[PDB]
C-alpha cells in the first residue's frame, strides 16, 4: 500500500529541460486528458480554468493566449488537425479554434462531458462522452453527425476512451469492458467483444497495426482480436488505464500497478518487467530516441532502455508532478504539469 | 436568614 | 470386501452411529474400493472433517478423523471508524461465527466479505488478513487485522445541462459537500448512497417548486480515479420551462366538506406551479376530512400540461370514504399509572366517531402532563369492519419525583436530621405529594403538601398544604433571635379553557418573633403595626395571627412537561389579606417560560424566562418581612450566592443578646458601635424582576438513547431585588435600597439531568455584573424542580 | 429459600369463578373461548410448594452419549464395541461412592445391556428418604435419579 | 472475566453456585458456558439455569428471551412444559410493583399487557400438557388472571360512568359479559351496564339488564 | 356556578337526515350497514335490534340525543323502525 | 445511592 | 469519602 522508494541510479546522460513556461493553474488535483499537442513547429495547451496558449515549439514564447470563460473546465485534450484545435470540456462543450488567431471557429453542445481527447478522421470529429454515448462532429461546421450509445455501469473510473480509425472503421471501448467498432458514415455496429474477465471494466484507447486490433482493460485483459471480425486472437491477464505503444514487433506498457512491461504481438509473451516503480502514480509511455519515458506523480522522469527494462536517466523536472501523458513529434518531447508548466525535454 | 453567631454563618430558614 | 461395523477413532463431536448412517453405503452391502474411496468423499461432504483416512480388513473397517471445529473466539483489530459489532454480523451473516467449523476454504471468503463491507462504505483500498492461533486443544480462535484504507474523497459535484440556475447553487442544498471551508469546517466529504438518492430527490423538489413542472433527471454517473483517491459524482439535467398554475379543480366524494376544501384549494392568479404547494393542498384536505372522521381519504392530484401556453391545470380527486368510529382506546406502557389518569386527559371518546385532531389533543395533553418520557399514538383498524378503528396510545413513564434523607453527627448545626419526598405522580394515582422535614439545632422545620388534580371529574383540582418552621439562632440561653411559624393554606383551581386554569384558596398563617436584632426595615415595618420596639437592646416580641385569600392563574401550553421545546407557560399567584388579620398587605408574583424553537428537529431553542414579584401592605400597614423576596442561586440569577441579590440590612447599635466576644457581632454597644451600620446580611424587599435568556443546544457528547434525559445551556441572568418603602432621604449615608436601578447580571453554561436520582441541575456562572456587598457562587448544584 | 417461586401467595385468595344464570324469555351474550379454563382434574403442589428449580438433565463425560430417561429410570449409553468392559468400572465407582435444608439420601441398582451397536448401563434408584422418612416425590426420582447417573458417568470417564 | 476452561470443572462451579443461591456469578459462569460451548452436551441444562437464574435475579426481559430461543430452538424437549411455566412466571411477575405492592394499591387499574401475555401462557400450557406438576397452580394462577382481566375492564366502565360516555360504557360491559361472563367485576359491572342504558332513555334494554341482575341477586 | 371548562361528549353513530331516509322496511341488515355504518350498540340479550344512538353532549347547553331503533327478523331482513328524535 | 465525608450521612432513593 | 450504590458496595474508604 506504500509508494516504492525513488529508485538510485547513475544516468548514461544529462537531461535538461529546453524551455519552460507555465499556463495557468493547469488541472491541479482533477483527472482529466487535457495534455499539449504538437503540430507545424508550435504546441498548443490550456488549463482547466479555461485558458489556452499557443507556443512556439523552440524557444517557447507564446503567439496568442486567449480565455474560453465560471470556469470551462477544460478536460478533453487539445487536439490539432487541419487549421482547428479542438479541446473539449466537462459543461458538454466541445470548441474548436483557429490555429491562426485563436478566436473560436465553432462550439457546439454535445450529449455529455467531452472527457476524451477528440480524434479527427475523414473529415469528421469523434468525442465520447461522459454519459457513455459516442458523438461524432462535422469538421466544417461542428454539427452533430451521429449518435452511438453505449453502456454505463453503475459505476466507472473517470476518462472515456479516445476512438482510433482504421479503414474507415472507428474503434473504441466503453466503461462497460466492451470494445466496439462503428462506421463512420452512419455510426451503425459493426462487432462488438467483451474484454474485461461491481469490479470496473473501463477501457482505454486501442492501437491497431497490420490487420489486427489491441485492447486493454482496466483489472480485466490485455488482447489482440481482428478488426474484420473481432474473434479473439490471444489474451493476457494484464490491466491498465494508460495508454500502451505497439512497434516493431513489441508492446511497451504500464499496467494497474504501475509497472513498466515489454511483450511481443504475436502472443502477448513477456519480455521484461520493471518494478521498481510500484504504485508509483505513472503517465502513459512514450517512445523517444530509442528510450521509454515516463512521468511519475512525484514529477520526475524515468528513462528506461527498450531492450532490456534498465534505467538509463533520471530526471528532477517539477514539484506539483505529472498526471497527464507526455507527447513527443518532429524530434520534440513535450509534458505538462499538473500546475499547467509545459516543459520540453532535450 | 438568622445569624448564629458562635458559629459564625447566616442560616436560611424562610424555605 | 462388505461392510459389518465402522470403527471411527478421533471423531470428536459428531455420533459414530451418525457417522456410520451417513454414508450411502450402510451396513449390510458389499464394498469395493471405489466405494471406500466414495465412503471417504462423503466423510469430507459433511464439511466437519479435514482428514479421512480408512483402512480395511475383510467386514470390518476403521476411519480415521480430524476434526475443523470450533472458532474459539472471533476478535477484530485495525477498526478506527467502524465498531466491531456489525463486523461480527457480517461474519455471522457469511456464515462464520463462535463454535461453528473453521475451514480454511472461508478464510478467503472473509476476506471478500470484509472487503465488500469497506467497499459498501466507501473505502474501497482497504487490506485485510486473517489470522489463526494454533491453540493445543481442537478449539482455536481466530484474529482478524486489517488496514483500513484511506476514504475515498469527493472531487467534483456537476451538472450539465442547468441554464436558469447556477451550479454551486444548485448544490449548497445538496447533503454532499464539493468543499467544506476551511475557516468554518462544520463537516466532511463523503460519498454515500441515501445522501446520494436524497440529494437527488432534493435537487428535483427544487426544481418543481421554482416552477418546473417538466423537470426530469436524464441520467447520473459517479466515477472514481484510478487511484481510489476521488470520487466524481454527475448530474444530467433537461429542465425545461417554467409553468404557471392556471387553475385547480376539485371532483369526486366530497362528503358534504366542498366550501373547505375550496377553500383549502385557493389559487391566486398568475401563480407559478409547486409541488410543495400541491403536497400542501393533499395534506390538508386529508387533516380537513380527518376531523371529520374520515380517517381514509384518497387524494390524488393528476395535473394537465398545456405546452402551447405553458399553463398547467392541477386536477385533484378526493375520495373520502366513510365515516370512522373509535371502537376502544387502549394505553400500552402505564406500568404504574391508573388507566384514569392517562384516560382523563383524552379527547376522543370510546364509541364515538373518530376526530384525528381530538386524538392529537390527548396526545398533547398527555404530553403536558409531564409523568411520561415519550408519547405515542396508533390507530389502527379494527379487522373485519369496515369503519372502526382502536386508538392506542403507547407511553414510557418518567422517572418523576425524588426521595431524599440525610444524618449528620458533630456537624455545623451538631445532631442534624433532613429528608424530602417530592413526588408529582404518587404511585401512579396522579397526586403530587411533597413531604420535606429538617431537625438541626437551630430549626425544626416540617411541611406536607398533597394535590389532587382531579377532584372531580372536569379537572378541578383540591389541594393542601400543613408548614411548621421553628427557628432558634442558639440551642441555649433562649434569648437569642427565635423565628416560629406554622400554618395551613387549602387550595381550589379549575379549568376555564383547553389551556387556561383559576386558583382560589385560604390560607392561614401565624408567625412568632422575639429578640430581633435592630433593623431599619424591620422597625420600619414593626413602626408601621403600631408596634414600638427600643433599638436600644436585642429584647423585643411580636406575633401576628394572618389569613389570607389565595387565588392564581396558569397558562400552560408547554409542548411538553419536564424538557419543553415549544409554547409558553405563563403563571400568577397572588395573595389578599382577609380582614380580620393582623397583618393587612397584598402580593402578586407573575411566572413567565417561553420556547422558541430555532431548528426544525427541535434541538436548538431559545428559552425567554423571567420572573416578577411585588407586594406591599394595606391601610398604613407594611408588608411583613416574612413575605420578602430573595434572588439569587440556581432558581432566579445564576452565579450569585442564594437569597443574597436584594437589599442588605442596616442594624441599630444595641447592647447584643448572648454577647461572647471572641465571636463577630453585627454591631454591639459592647463592642464599641455608636452609630448605625452598613452589612452584607441579606434581607429582601418588596419587589423583585428577574429575568435570563436561555440558548439550549444539544448535549455534544451523549447519544440518542440518553439525549432525552440531558439538556445543556447557554444562560444570560438578569435580576434585581429592591425596597419600595425605603426612605433615602432619612438615611442618606446608606445604600438606596429603594432603586430598582441595580441589576445584577451574570452569564455561563448551564446542564441538566434526569437522572435515577431526579432531576439534577448543573450551572457554572461568571456574574459580570456585580455590586458591592454581593456575594458570588461560581459552582452551583441544585436537586429537584 | 432458593427452591420456591418468587412473589406472593396472593393469587390462591382468588374467589373462585362461577357463571351467571340466564333470565327466561332472555339469553346473555355468548362466551368466547379465549379465556376459559379447563377442568384439570389434578391434584399437586401449588404456591410456595412448587419445586421451581430446573428439572434435572442428563450429562455426560463419555463422548457420543446418548443418555435417556423415563420416570424412575436413568439409562447410560455410551458407543462402545463391547459393553462388558463398561461393568466393572461402573461397580467399581458405585463401590467407591446445600439447596435443600436437610437432604436425601437412597441407594440404587445398576444393569447392563447391549442393543444394536449401542451398549446400555442404565441405573435404577430403589429408594429415597429424607428426615428420616421416606419420600415418593417424582420431581425428587427424577432429579436424584440424574445426579447419580451423572455421578456414574464421571467415575466412568476415569 | 471468566477464565477459559474445558466443560467439567466450569460447569461445577457454576451448578455450585446456582445451586447456593449466588445468583449473580451463577449467570456469568452459565453466561460463560452458553457462548463458549452453545452446541455441547451440557447446553440444555445451561439454558435451563440461564432461564431459572435470570427468573430469580428477577432479570426478566432476559429470562424471556431465554425463554424465547429454548422454545425455538428445542420445540419437543421433554421439560418444555417447566418453560412454559416459566414463562408464565416471568410474564406475571412483570405485572407487578413492589412500592405499590408495599402500600397496598390496587394493581388492576394499571397496564394488563403482561397479565394477557401470563394468561395466554398459562393456558396454553394447561391445555397442551394437562399432567404437567407445574397445571395445577398454573390454573390458579389463570382463575387469578382472569379475575384482574375482569377488573381492569371494569375500572375503564366505571371511568367512563363519570365521564358520562354511556355507549361507551355499555359496549364495555357487553366486552365483560362475552370475555369475562363469570367474573365478579363483570357481575359488579352490570348495575354500569344497566345504568347507562337508562341514561340513553334504552329502558327496554335496562329492564333486561335488571332482570340479569334480579336473577343473580 | 358551573364556570369550570367542560369538552364536548359525543358518543354513538352519527345520523343524518338524508341517511336515515334510505332506511326503510325490507332492505337486508348489509344494506342497512352499508347505509348507515355498522352501530356500535346492539342487543346483545337474544333479539336481533340495532340501536344508532346519536349523542352530543355540549360543554353546558343542555344535551341531544336521536335513537333509530332497528329490528331485523331471524333471517336477518329489517322489519321495524323505530326513529325518536328527542330525549 | 448514597455519600459519606465529614460524618455526614445522605442517600438518595434511586428507580 | 463513601460511596453506597445498589447491593451496598463501597468504593472511596477516604482514599
Amino acid at each position: 500500500v506504500k509508494m516504492s522508494p525513488l529508485p538510485t541510479v547513475e544516468n548514461q546522460f544529462t537531461p535538461t529541460t529546453a524551455w519552460s513556461t507555465s499556463v495557468g493553474s493547469g488541472i491541479g488535483n482533477f483527472y482529466s486528458n487535457l495534455h499539449p499537442a504538437l503540430a507545424d513547429n508550435v504546441v498548443y495547451a490550456a488549463d482547466r480554468a479555461g485558458l489556452v496558449k499557443a507556443l512556439n515549439a523552440d524557444d517557447g514564447k507564446e503567439i496568442w493566449s486567449v480565455s474560453l470563460a465560471e470556469p470551462a473546465l477544460l478536460s478533453g485534450g487539445v487536439t490539432v488537425s487541419g487549421g482547428h484545435v479542438y479541446i473539449g470540456s466537462e459543461k458538454a462543450q466541445v470548441y474548436a479554434l483557429n490555429t491562426s488567431d485563436g478566436t473560436v471557429a465553432w462550439q457546439t453542445k454535445v450529449a455529455g462531458e467531452a472527457l476524451s481527447r477528440p480524434v479527427v478522421s475523414d473529415g469528421l470529429v469523434l468525442i465520447h462522452t461522459s454519459n457513455g454515448q459516442l458523438q461524432a462532429l462535422n469538421e466544417a461546421d461542428g454539427a452533430v453527425k451521429w449518435t452511438v450509445n453505449l453502456d454505463m455501469p453503475s459505476l466507472s473510473l473517470r476518462g472515456e476512451s479516445a476512438p482510433t480509425t482504421a479503414f474507415g472503421a472507428a474503434v473504441v471501448g466503453g466503461d462497460n469492458g466492451r470494445v466496439s467498432a462503428v462506421l463512420m458514415e452512419q455510426g451503425q455496429m459493426i462487432w462488438q467483444q467483451r474484454i474485461s474477465q461491481r469490479l470496473s471494466d473501463v477501457d482505454t484507447t486501442p492501437v491497431v497495426v497490420n490487420g489486427v486490433v489491441f485492447a486493454l482493460a482496466y483489472n480485466g485483459n490485455l488482447t489482440a482480436l481482428d478488426l474484420r471480425s473481432g474473434q479473439i486472437m490471444w489474451k493476457r491477464e494484464l490491466g491498465s488505464v494508460n495508454d500502451f505503444i505497439v512497434d516493431g514487433n513489441r508492446i511497451y506498457l504500464v499496467d494497474q500497478n504501475d509497472r513498466v512491461m515489454a511483450l511481443t504481438i504475436d502472443g502477448g509473451v513477456t519480455l521484461w518487467t520493471q518494478s521498481d516503480l510500484l504504485h508509483r502514480l505513472l503517465t502513459s509511455p512514450v517512445l523517444y530516441n530509442g528510450n521509454l519515458v515516463v512521468g511519475d506523480s512525484e514529477g520526475y522522469l524515468h528513462w528506461i532502455n527498450v531492450e532490456d527494462g534498465r534505467f538509463v536517466a533520471q530526471q528532477k523536472v517539477d514539484s506539483s508532478g505529472f498526471q497527464t501523458e507526455p507527447v513527443a513529434a518532429d524530434g520534440k518531447l513535450l509534458i505538462q504539469a499538473k500546475d499547467g508548466t509545459v516543459y520540453s525535454i532535450t | 436568614f438568622g445569624t448564629i453567631h458562635k458559629r459564625r454563618f447566616r442560616y436560611w430558614f424562610c424555605g | 470386501f462388505v461392510v459389518k461395523d465402522i470403527h471411527f477413532e478421533g471423531l470428536q463431536r459428531v455420533a459414530v452411529g451418525a457417522a456410520l448412517l451417513s454414508m450411502p453405503v450402510r451396513t449390510g452391502d458389499t464394498v469395493n474400493d471405489e466405494d471406500i474411496s466414495n465412503t471417504i468423499r462423503a466423510l469430507f461432504a459433511t464439511g466437519n472433517f479435514e482428514d479421512v483416512r480408512v483402512l480395511r480388513d475383510g467386514d470390518t473397517l476403521l476411519v480415521q478423523v480430524k476434526e475443523r471445529p470450533t472458532i474459539a473466539s472471533i476478535t477484530f483489530s485495525g477498526n478506527k471508524s467502524v465498531k466491531d459489532d456489525m463486523l461480527k454480523q457480517n461474519l455471522e451473516a457469511s456464515g462464520v461465527r463462535v463454535g461453528e467449523s473453521l475451514d480454511r476454504t472461508t478464510i478467503a471468503d472473509i476476506e471478500k466479505g470484509l472487503e465488500d463491507f469497506y467497499y459498501s462504505v466507501g473505502k474501497y483500498s482497504a487490506s485485510v488478513k486473517a489470522v489463526v492461533t494454533p491453540l493445543p486443544r481442537n478449539r482455536v480462535d481466530l484474529k482478524l487485522v486489517f488496514q483500513e484504507g484511506v476514504s475515498a474523497e469527493i472531487q467534483q459535484i456537476n451538472i450539465v445541462g442547468n441554464h436558469a440556475f447556477t451550479t454551486d447553487e444548485l448544490i449548497s442544498h445538496f447533503q454532499l459537500r464539493d468543499e467544506v471551508p476551511w475557516w468554518n469546517v462544520v463537516g466532511d466529504r463523503k460519498y454515500q448512497k441515501q445522501k446520494l438518492a436524497g440529494d437527488l430527490e432534493t435537487l428535483r423538489s427544487y426544481y418543481l417548486d421554482r416552477g418546473y413542472a417538466r423537470f426530469n433527471i436524464d441520467s447520473t454517473q459517479v466515477s472514481l480515479t484510478p487511484d481510489k483517491k476521488g470520487i466524481y459524482v454527475t448530474v444530467n439535467i433537461t429542465e425545461g420551462d417554467q409553468y404557471k398554475l392556471s387553475g385547480v379543480e376539485v371532483s369526486g366524494n366530497l362528503a358534504g366538506h366542498s366550501a373547505e376544501i375550496e377553500q383549502l384549494t385557493k389559487i391566486e392568479p398568475g401563480e407559478l406551479y409547486n409541488g410543495t404547494k400541491v403536497t400542501k393542498m393533499e395534506d390538508d384536505i386529508k387533516k380537513l376530512l380527518g376531523r371529520y372522521g374520515y380517517a381514509y381519504p384518497r387524494v390524488q392530484s393528476m395535473p394537465e400540461i398545456n405546452d402551447a401556453d405553458k399553463t398547467v391545470k392541477l386536477r385533484v380527486n378526493v375520495d373520502a370514504g366513510n365515516r370512522f368510529y373509535v371502537r376502544k382506546i387502549r394505553f400500552e406502557g402505564n406500568d404504574t399509572s391508573k388507566d384514569a389518569v392517562l384516560r382523563r386527559e383524552m379527547r376522543q371518546m370510546e364509541g364515538a366517531w373518530l376526530g384525528s385532531d381530538l386524538v392529537d389533543q390527548g396526545k398533547e395533553r398527555l404530553n403536558r402532563l409531564g409523568f411520561f418520557e415519550t408519547v405515542d399514538t396508533d390507530t389502527q383498524r379494527v379487522p373485519g369492519s369496515p369503519d372502526q378503528v382502536d386508538v392506542v396510545y403507547k407511553v414510557k413513564e418518567r422517572n418523576t419525583g425524588s426521595f431524599n434523607f440525610g444524618i449528620g453527627y458533630g456537624t455545623e448545626s451538631g445532631v442534624s436530621f433532613q429528608a424530602g419526598v417530592q413526588q408529582d405522580n404518587w404511585l401512579g394515582t396522579g397526586y403530587a405529594v411533597g413531604i420535606n422535614g429538617t431537625k438541626n439545632d437551630y430549626q425544626t422545620y416540617a411541611e406536607l403538601s398533597v394535590t389532587n388534580p382531579y377532584f372531580t371529574v372536569d379537572g378541578v383540582s383540591l389541594g393542601g398544604r400543613l408548614f411548621y418552621n421553628d427557628f432558634q439562632a442558639d440551642d441555649a440561653d433562649l434569648s437569642d433571635y427565635t423565628n416560629k411559624s406554622y400554618g395551613t393554606d387549602v387550595t381550589l383551581g379549575f379549568p376555564i379553557n383547553e389551556y387556561n386554569s383559576l386558583r382560589a384558596g385560604l390560607g392561614y398563617v401565624h408567625n412568632s418573633l422575639s429578640n430581633m436584632q435592630p433593623q431599619v426595615a424591620m422597625w420600619r415595618y414593626l413602626y408601621s403595626m403600631g408596634e414600638h420596639p427600643s433599638t436600644s437592646d436585642q429584647d423585643n416580641s411580636f406575633k401576628t395571627d394572618d389569613f389570607t385569600f389565595n387565588y392564581g392563574w396558569t397558562y400552560n401550553k408547554l409542548d411538553r412537561g419536564y424538557f419543553p421545546t415549544d409554547g409558553s407557560r405563563v403563571n400568577l399567584t397572588g395573595k389578599v389579606t382577609i380582614p380580620g388579620s393582623d397583618n393587612e398587605y397584598y402580593k402578586v408574583t407573575l411566572d413567565t417560560a417561553t420556547y422558541v424553537p430555532i431548528d426544525d428537529d427541535h434541538k436548538w431553542v431559545v428559552l425567554g424566562r423571567t420572573r416578577w414579584g411585588y407586594g406591599d401592605g394595606l391601610g398604613g400597614k407594611e408588608m411583613p418581612f416574612y413575605e420578602n423576596f430573595y434572588a439569587g442561586g440556581s432558581s432566579t440569577v445564576r452565579g450569585f450566592q442564594s437569597n443574597t441579590i436584594g437589599p442588605k440590612a442596616v442594624y441599630f447599635p444595641h447592647q447584643a443578646s448572648n454577647y461572647d466576644p471572641d465571636y463577630d457581632y453585627e454591631c454591639a454597644t459592647q463592642d464599641g458601635a455608636k452609630d448605625l451600620c452598613k452589612s452584607d446580611d441579606a434581607v429582601g424587599g418588596n419587589a423583585m424582576a428577574v429575568a435570563s435568556l436561555e440558548f439550549i443546544t444539544p448535549t455534544p457528547f451523549i447519544s440518542d438513547k440518553y439525549a432525552n434525559s440531558v439538556r445543556t445551556s447557554f444562560f444570560w441572568d438578569m435580576g434585581t431585588v429592591w425596597d419600595t418603602n425605603w426612605d433615602s432621604s432619612q438615611y442618606s449615608g446608606y445604600p438606596d435600597y429603594s432603586d430598582p436601578s441595580n441589576i445584577r447580571m451574570s452569564a455561563g453554561i448551564a446542564l441538566q439531568w434526569m437522572s435515577p436520582l431526579g432531576p439534577l441541575v448543573f450551572s457554572y456562572a461568571q456574574p459580570f455584573k456585580k455590586y458591592d456587598g454581593d456575594k458570588a457562587e461560581q459552582f452551583q448544584f441544585n436537586i429537584g424542580k | 429459600y432458593k427452591r420456591q417461586v418468587s412473589g406472593d401467595e396472593a393469587y390462591l385468595e382468588a374467589a373462585p369463578l362461577a357463571e351467571l344464570h340466564a333470565p327466561a324469555g332472555m339469553i346473555l351474550p355468548v362466551t368466547s373461548g379465549d379465556y376459559a379454563i379447563p377442568v384439570t382434574n389434578g391434584s399437586g403442589a401449588v404456591g410456595k410448594a412448587l419445586d421451581i428449580r430446573p428439572p434435572a438433565q442428563p450429562l455426560a463425560l463419555v463422548s457420543g452419549a446418548r443418555t435417556q430417561f423415563t420416570g424412575d429410570t436413568a439409562s447410560l449409553l455410551v458407543e462402545n464395541g463391547r459393553g462388558n468392559t463398561l461393568w466393572p468400572q461402573v461397580v467399581s465407582v458405585l463401590q467407591a461412592k446445600l439447596d435443600e435444608d436437610e437432604q436425601y439420601r437412597g441407594r440404587y441398582q445398576i444393569s447392563v445391556k447391549p442393543q444394536g451397536y449401542q451398549q446400555a448401563v442404565t441405573v435404577k434408584l430403589l429408594n429415597l428418604e429424607q428426615a428420616g422418612k421416606p419420600v415418593a416425590d417424582a420431581a425428587s426420582m427424577q432429579r436424584y435419579s440424574t445426579e447419580m447417573m451423572n455421578v456414574i458417568s464421571a467415575g466412568l470417564d476415569k | 472475566e471468566v477464565p477459559d476452561n474445558p466443560p467439567n470443572e466450569i460447569y461445577a462451579t457454576a451448578q455450585q453456585k446456582l445451586q447456593d443461591g449466588n445468583w449473580r456469578q451463577a449467570i456469568t459462569q452459565l453466561e460463560a458456558l452458553d457462548n463458549r460451548y452453545p452446541f455441547g452436551p451440557y447446553s440444555q441444562q445451561v439454558q435451563l439455569d440461564l432461564i431459572y437464574a435470570y427468573y430469580k435475579n428477577a432479570d426478566l426481559p432476559l429470562a424471556q428471551a431465554a425463554i424465547d430461543r429454548f422454545i425455538r430452538l428445542n420445540p419437543t424437549h421433554p421439560n418444555i412444559d417447566y418453560v412454559m411455566y416459566m414463562r408464565g412466571l416471568t410474564n406475571m411477575a412483570l405485572d407487578d410493583s413492589a412500592l405499590q405492592g408495599f402500600f397496598g394499591v390496587d394493581r388492576s387499574d394499571r397496564d394488563p399487557q403482561h397479565a394477557r401475555a401470563a394468561f395466554s401462557d398459562f393456558s396454553k400450557l394447561v391445555r397442551g400438557y394437562p399432567n404437567s406438576q407445574y397445571t395445577t397452580d398454573a390454573t390458579k394462577r389463570l382463575v387469578f388472571l382472569k379475575d384482574r382481566l375482569a377488573k381492569y375492564e371494569y375500572s375503564v366502565a366505571e371511568y367512563y360512568t363519570e365521564r358520562g360516555a354511556w355507549v361507551a360504557v355499555v359496549n364495555r360491559v357487553e366486552g365483560m359479559l362475552r370475555d369475562y361472563p363469570d367474573t365478579q367485576a363483570t357481575r359488579d359491572a352490570l348495575p354500569l351496564m344497566e345504568n347507562a342504558y337508562r341514561q340513553m332513555q334504552m329502558n327496554a334494554q335496562a329492564e333486561k339488564v335488571a332482570k340479569i341482575i334480579a336473577a343473580n341477586s | 356556578e358551573r364556570v369550570v371548562y367542560r369538552p364536548d361528549i359525543n358518543q354513538g353513530n352519527y345520523l343524518t337526515a338524508n341517511d336515515v331516509s334510505k332506511i326503510r322496511v325490507g332492505m337486508t341488515q348489509q344494506q342497512v350497514a352499508y347505509a348507515l355504518g355498522t352501530p356500535l350498540m346492539s342487543d346483545p340479550f337474544g333479539t336481533n335490534t340495532w340501536f344508532y344512538v346519536f349523542r352530543q353532549q355540549p360543554g353546558h347547553e343542555g344535551v341531544t340525543q336521536q335513537t333509530l331503533t332497528l329490528t331485523f327478523n331471524s333471517s336477518g331482513v329489517l322489519t321495524n323502525i323505530d326513529n325518536k328524535p328527542a330525549l
